[PDB]
RNA sequence: GUCAAGUAAUGAAGCGCACAUGGUGGAUGCCUUGGCAGUCAGAGGCGAUGAAAGACGUGACAGCCUGCGAUAA
RNA sequence: UGAAAUAGAACCUGAAACCGUGUGCGUACAAGCAGUAGGAGCCUCAAUUUAUUGGGGUGACUGCGUACCUUUUGUAUAAU
RNA sequence: CCACUGUCGUUGAAAAGCCAGGGGAUGACUUGUGGAUAGGGGUGAAAGGCUAAUCAAACUCGGUGAUAGCUGGUUCUCCC
RNA sequence: GGCUCAAACUAGGAGCCGAAGCUGCGGAUUUGAAACUUGUUUUCAAGUGGUAGGGGAGCGUUGUGUAAGCCUGUGAAGGUGUGUCGUAAGGCAUGCUGGAGGUAUCACAAGAGCGAAUGCUGACGUGAGUAACGAUAAUGCGAGUGAAAAGCUCGCACGCCGGAAGAUCAAGGGUUCCAGUCCAACGUUAAUCGGGGCUGGGUGAGUCGACCCCUAAGGCGAGGCCGAAAGGCGUAGUCG
């Protein structure tokens, strides 16, 4: 019963290069040097998608910092004040309406500098 | 000596960016209304208004 | 220079040649060897 | 339409016959033969043979006016290599490949 | 450096360059129209030039003085005999190049050369 | 409109990626004239009446293979 | 002619390496395993009452990020 | 017929050469042809030299798939 | 970078940032726990980094039975895209290409899965259109032929060998010799030319050589001697 490995190893040799389309030279070409272009792009998926988590509070933290120090205090003082009112907005949410809607973001502000 | 490493094609071709045929000049000589390279006798003969055979 | 072959016909004939091969019992042995695999050349 | 010739088995190298192909690329029926018959390389002779089969072509098999004709594509392929020994010094010996190249010309209004 | 140096080299020895023009301007004093490269034909004009405007005037020394730089007695005689008494006027420029192409085995730039004056 | 200051867009000698379309190459799939392992039986020799292996010939037809041997496909 | 001729004799099928041609996008002030997570712009298809989404291509710009195997106490290793 | 020195050549024109010089050149000379000595054997004005570009034990086949506490490699996936 | 009543140091205080830690939400999974009870179901508790290594559950491939079945020229395998599904190996569907085969399900058996072994075979890259084109005796021009001539033929001239680079052989080779014809491959370029391809022709002996007669070294060697066998030696001779 001899068993030919060609036709599976051609569809598993094009499956991984299937999943490195869009690469540089080789990456996209040859095997050898494509399987482990596919591996390393799922490791840092795989921790790049710890660290989009980590990316957008830097991010959200930075636009509620800028919108409380253009009507009053900084972040520091700000979270402090929402905490301090029971105020369970999340920071993302905080950035969207400091982006996107400055008038309830000093309404905001303004319930945070009375508190404290 | 050699290579540590074989050069992509891109960086091949990038040295070939410089390879160009060359172009001839040509005109239309007065006489035979036959056309040549500039400053060369046409095929029959004719340079310039002149015969060479 | 000088290289190793130098051929000649007679030296040839009289060391590799069918004679020679069947003037001895290990000679015939050759033979027999190269018959049985089937050589289109016995002898030189 | 366009009217095809092909040069299958020139007896050349495809590199050195891509640059003599790049130069009558889109030009028109009569300014790419002026280029070809004035070049000074081995590559032009072959593409103007193949460039002026594509005019014949258009001229006989398809009734077309050759005064509008251009060179609408041109590519130079490999072919099949001839392979040779060559010694060199201390009993060594290279492969050499002889290359050849196929000229496919396709000429159009 | 070449500065101001004059003469070709042509990959060739001095002995050889000398006899190859001597060949070239027999050459070209019998059949009055030579086909060669165009780098020769232009130094063909300071080896076969000079000959003409001395066979401007004919005497012995100037007649043994061509067969000595010539070494072809038919062409020293058709040289003081034609050549001489037809650019006996013009003030040198006795023959002109005119390129033709370039050649077939080897893609040299060609030239030829052509006495003035019905050659 | 003229000037000043500020600031876009546009380029490609070549190159990258994707797709489309080829060339080269001969994988894969299918296929078999060829092999491999056996079973049940038979046989176990050929040769001085010249063997086994060959050489050279032999045809209407040039070569090789096959057959044949000057009675020579 | 043939059902078929990119079945035309190097002839069934015709993969990959490798080499061209065309189209779209990017690319000539910017430093590194060439990806990844974001992401503007552009191009292209399908709906939709008409730039609003969805699919595809590209990837300006930002963050992070020194191949694989083996062998090792320990390798981006300038160790195999 | 040799091979002392140097340059060159060192993927050579050449797996030992060319070039410029150098030594012997009536002799223990050189050379053609044929023959003899065969592997732990031969032959050696002796270098472990040479014995078919192979020599502190030739080459070919066989024992043989020698052995290798050594090095390399060892191919689908997930769960504990 | 820059920082001096700090952006340094000491002693305190309050905020905040900060990890794959903890919590929140969704999902999977191992073990144990109350039961329609073998994943029949709802949960709960504690877990789920991992080399060597141990344990468990599966995927795919070739072949056998299932199968004289089922599918297939209204298009099999294979190839190449796309969509979709599963934790994964992978499955399914379908556009194009292809043109004659494939195989559900469940068992059964393996030449059963490759990126590495300075692995093996073939093909093709990079270097790179780079080095080189093989004695520095040397070529120029005019005609001819030709699709095309630096290289072929003819001519004039030039150069080189000339104790050879000229002639006759032996060895070795074997048709390379001559003519006609062709230029794909071969010739380190081109080629109309060639020791290349193809087709014909060509080698004439009493005196040249071989054969022949004769022998050298050295072989073989009726009988003979010796030796487990194979064989070794040797006389007359017979070759050489």
């Amino acid at each position: 019963a001899r068993v030919k490995r060609g036709v599976q190893a051609n569809r598993r040799h094009k499956k991984i290069l299937k999943r490195a389309k869009g690469y540089y030279g080789a990456r996209s070409r040859v095997y050898r040097v494509a399987v482990q272009a596919v591996t390393k792009a799922g490791q840092y998926a795989y921790r790049d998608r710890r660290n989009k988590k980590r990316t957008f509070r830097r991010l959200w933290i930075a636009r509620i910092n800028a919108g409380a120090r253009l009507n009053g205090l900084s972040y520091s003082r700000f979270i402090n004040g929402m905490k301090k009112a029971n105020i369970t907005i999340d920071r993302r949410v905080l950035a969207d309406i400091a982006m996107h809607d400055a008038a309830t973001f000093g309404a905001l502000v303004e319930k945070a500098k009375a508190e404290l | 000596a050699v290579q540590k490493s074989r050069k992509s094609r891109s960086r091949r071709d990038m040295r070939r960016s410089h390879h160009h045929m060359t172009v001839a000049e040509l005109s239309v000589d007065a006489t035979t209304g036959e056309k040549h390279r500039r400053h060369h006798m046409t095929k029959d003969g004719f340079y310039r208004g002149r015969q060479l055979f | 220079m000088k290289r190793t072959f130098q051929p000649s016909v007679i030296k040839r004939k009289r060391t590799h040649g069918f004679r020679a091969r069947m003037a001895t019992k290990k000679g015939r042995q050759v033979l027999a060897r190269r018959r049985a695999k089937g050589r289109h050349r016995l002898t030189v | 339409m366009e009217v095809t010739a092909k040069l299958r088995g020139a007896a050349i190298s495809a590199q050195k016959v891509r640059l003599v192909a790049d130069e009558v690329r889109g030009k028109s029926i009569e300014r790419a033969l002026d280029i070809l018959t004035y070049s000074n390389k081995k590559g032009a002779v072959f593409v103007k043979k193949c460039l002026n089969s594509a005019i014949a072509n258009a001229e006989h098999n398809h009734g077309l006016d050759i005064d509008g004709l251009k060179v609408a594509t041109i590519y130079v392929d490999e072919g099949i290599t001839l392979k040779r020994i060559l010694p060199r010094a201390k009993g060594r010996a290279d492969r050499i490949s002889k290359r050849t190249c196929h000229i496919t010309i396709k000429v159009g209004e | 450096m070449r500065h101001r140096k004059s003469g070709v080299k042509l990959g060739r020895t001095s002995s050889h360059r000398k006899a190859m023009f001597q060949n070239m301007t027999n050459s070209l004093f019998e059949h009055e129209l030579i086909k060669t490269t165009l780098p020769k034909a232009k130094e063909l004009r300071r080896v076969a030039e000079p000959l003409i405007t001395m066979a401007k005037e004919d005497s012995v020394a100037n007649r043994r003085l061509a067969f000595s730089r010539m070494r072809s007695k038919t062409m020293v005689g058709k040289l003081f005999g034609t050549l001489g008494p037809r650019y006996q006027n013009r003030p040198g420029g006795y023959l002109r190049i005119v390129k033709c192409g370039n050649r077939d085995g080897d893609n040299a730039p060609m030239a030829y050369v052509e006495l003035v004056d019905r050659d």
